[PDB]
């Protein structure tokens, strides 16, 4: 036998959904082998929140309902995130652990003794919106964290891991702590260190400093540093192009270099206003 | 240095002068060296003005790099910014005739000193002159705005609903507008195979066991279609005929109390806002417009109106390159509320758009704070909307120049994105603390000089500029 639900608050069939409730608490269902479509969270809060359905406590529940509609039809999120579902489920109650355990395979990387394909990966995201890649970007963060600490000590494979303009999203921290203990290593990108946390500048080791102009960031520059010495602080404020000044446990004594070229270079493209007018 | 081309210039710090040296100042050529730029600069370069100390160097800036990214300027109004922005929006339209660039004006000013420029028209809110025609006064269009382009999610934020369950009946409603067939006062259609479809206008209890079905045979949208866009009473009725409606058990009907006392509410200020003399006058409420096959109907009735606004594509000609939109009859109220709606459709059709086909665009928003700041609110939705507004401009070809007087109101993160500054004189703490705090290629003496400068002196630093400078104009 099957029963339906429906959202807008309907005076139909509200004589027997309380039984139904109770067993669907009590667990003596059907299970199925499906992915719901993710629409559907909003008529469950709608039922769960209200043998009348009372409008009363359905004002407890608007603020959630609405925003999760919201983002069901707006164009932007549904463009870089599946809501359709139709996947296969296992039997038990594993199946989210499977659900993260693929795609976290799929993006970084594979387990130690089983044969890999790639040793270079390149994820290019353009299209993603600047409103919504902090939650995604820490979600996969996290994702990768929880991923890591279940694998283990002994089947763990180093990995390098580059992260250009890191501000955004790295402002939950356990990747920064734990790098080190599960063979994992960062590289950071910033132009405003001011924005980044002051524990994250604490586990760095080595320093690379390119030209840095307000007096607000370099300040907390100095909060942080272990291995230097204020006589090379007042070269940052004039530095010219191309130039670096380099500290940490790699290098004897702190050094003035300029950096080599790249060839090839990267894709400096920059649209020009000049030749189409 | 001299070398055997000429004299170049070199920015590095790491060389200092002998002991013993005698010290001497410099000339007009040695500063007309120091300030120049290089030479394939020269055809994209444009004069700003020459500097207050010595007032004898031309300095010139680079339009690509100056407008590649977004800009800003900061000042007192009436003290000459809007002379800098007019000579400044004037000599770049001089060297290219063909460059696009539409203003958005609060008051009738920056419309005065345009005349004498090829394609210029005019929008307050008839007679139209050939292409190529030079622009004088009583040249002005009419034109408003209806409210087919706002939107469902517009409409959901204007009516605001905040209690009970009124969102469903919203949606249900705003789900059956492409079906509802409108006459003078009647609302029925009869049936192809013959049945007559009647409603009733009482607000009373008739025949209501059908009604349920009636509601359910419209939401299986198997009715026929309109060919002309209902009017905006017709929200109200449909938001009011849902909920008062229930199915009864066997053969019935019932009037609930409770439902009515929902719903009155948003009848009420869908009433109160009906009426209005100061709104009114800019949305064209009445309707009676044409509809499109298919189910898809929203996207050309926001389309039209950006095209409208802002022009057409590449490969479709245009007849304007400058479009002031100036405003004057828009209360203090409904400005933050409507003006903002103006710039989330921009830049969807701005993605929408694409790559491979985009023109060059400056915009010149003025009065900041008013707009892009609710005063009576403390929801940032329009910061986002703003901060991706901004971040599909530099990934598309556009370009944002913000023009404020107050900075301290304006939002910490606005001033991020911009790369160039231009300041005026400014006679206050606040505002300068907050310059500080989120600016770039910082210096102190420039910003001590910045408190006290006098009357048409600006100074300026940026990506654009190599060595800060001040300049009078």
């Amino acid at each position: 036998e099957t029963f339906l639900l429906y959202d807008d608050c309907r005076d139909t069939n509200q004589s027997k959904l309380a039984e139904w409730l109770d067993l669907l608490r009590r667990r003596r269902l059907k299970r199925t082998n499906v992915w719901p479509p993710f629409k559907s969270l909003a008529t469950l809060v709608a039922e769960f929140g209200c043998s009348k359905r009372d409008a009363f406590g359905f004002s407890n529940v608007l603020p959630l309902v609405k925003i999760i509609q919201q983002l069901a039809e707006d164009i932007r999120f549904k463009s870089i995130v599946n809501l359709n579902g139709g996947g296969e489920l296992a039997d038990g109650g594993t199946h989210w652990d499977k659900a993260m355990s693929d795609e976290v395979d799929y993006f970084f990387g594979k387990e130690k003794g089983q044969e890999n394909d790639w040793n270079v990966h390149i994820v290019n995201m353009k299209n993603l919106a600047q409103d919504h890649a902090p939650m995604l970007l820490s979600a996969l963060l996290e994702m990768f964290a929880e991923i890591l600490f279940r694998r283990g000590q002994e089947r763990s494979y180093p990995t390098v891991l580059l992260l250009e303009e890191a501000h955004h999203y790295l402002r939950y921290e356990r990747l920064a702590k734990e790098g080190r203990k599960f063979k994992c290593s960062l590289i950071v990108s910033t132009q405003r260190p001011s924005e980044l946390s002051p524990t994250v500048l604490a586990m760095c080791s080595n320093w690379f400093s390119l030209r840095l102009t307000n007096e607000r960031d370099l300040q907390a520059l100095r909060y942080a540093m272990e291995s230097g010495n204020e006589q090379i602080l007042k070269q940052i404020s004039g530095l010219p192009r191309g130039d670096a000044v380099a500290f940490g446990s790699a290098f004897n004594l702190p050094v003035r270099i300029s950096i080599n070229q790249a060839r090839p270079g990267p894709k400096s493209s920059d649209a020009v206003f000049s030749e189409e007018w | 240095k001299r070398e055997l081309n000429g004299y170049v210039f070199i920015s590095e710090d790491w060389r200092l002068p002998a002991l013993g040296s005698s010290a001497v100042p410099l000339t007009s050529d040695f500063l007309n060296i120091i300030y120049s730029i290089d030479k394939e600069e020269l055809p994209k370069a444009v004069e700003l003005g020459v500097d207050s100390r010595t007032k004898t160097v031309k300095i010139f800036a680079s339009v690509d790099k100056l407008l590649s990214r977004h800009l800003a300027v900061l000042g007192s109004t009436g003290y000459g910014k809007s002379n800098f922005n007019a000579l400044l929006t004037r000599k770049v339209s001089e060297k290219y005739p063909n460059s696009r660039i539409v203003i958005f004006d609060i008051n009738g000013e920056y419309a005065q000193a345009f005349t004498g420029i090829p394609n210029v028209k005019h929008t307050i809110l008839e007679k139209k002159q050939q292409k190529g025609e030079l622009y004088s006064e009583e040249y002005y269009c009419y034109k408003k705005i209806p409210y087919q382009a706002l939107g469902f999610a517009g409409l959901i934020k204007l009516l605001r609903p905040s209690d009970k369950t009124q969102l469903p009946a919203l949606r249900n409603a705003l789900s059956a507008i492409n079906r509802t067939h409108f006459k003078s006062r009647n609302i029925y259609l009869e049936k192809d195979d013959g049945e007559t479809f009647l409603l009733y206008d009482d607000c009373r209890d008739t025949n209501q066991s059908k009604l349920a079905e009636w509601l359910d045979l419209l939401r299986r949208r198997r009715l026929k279609r309109t060919n002309v866009w209902p009017p905006f009473k017709s929200l109200a009725t449909l938001v009011a005929e849902f909920g008062c409606v229930a199915a009864d058990r066997s053969n019935g009907s019932k009037r609930d109390a409770f439902g009515f006392s929902n719903v009155l509410p948003l009848v009420k200020i869908i009433q109160q806002l009906a009426e209005d003399i100061r709104f009114k006058s800019i949305v064209n409420l009445n309707g009676g417009g044409e509809l499109a096959d298919g189910g898809t109907h929203w996207d050309k009735a926001m389309s039209d109106e950006v095209d409208y606004f802002f022009g057409k594509e590449k490969g479709q000609e245009n007849d304007w390159n400058v479009h002031i939109v100036n405003m004057k009859n828009l209360a203090q109220d409904h400005a933050p509320m409507l003006l903002s709606a103006l710039l989330e459709m921009f830049a969807e059709i701005l993605f929408r758009r694409g790559q491979e086909r985009s023109y060059p665009t400056v915009l010149l928003l003025e009065e900041a704070h008013h707009y892009l700041r609710d005063p009576y609110a403390e929801i940032d939705s329009q910061i986002k909307a703003y901060e991706r507004l901004a971040k599909e401009g530099r990934k598309f070809k556009c370009s944002l120049i913000v023009s404020t007087q107050r900075p301290s109101e304006l939002s910490p993160t606005v001033l991020a994105m911009c790369s160039n500054w231009f300041s005026l004189r400014l006679t206050n703490e606040r505002d300068l603390q907050a310059l500080r705090y989120a600016m770039e290629s910082g210096n102190e003496q420039i910003l001590k000089q910045i408190s006290g400068l006098p009357r048409g002196d600006a100074v300026a630093f940026g990506s654009a500029f190599n060595l800060p400078v001040r300049i009078s104009i």
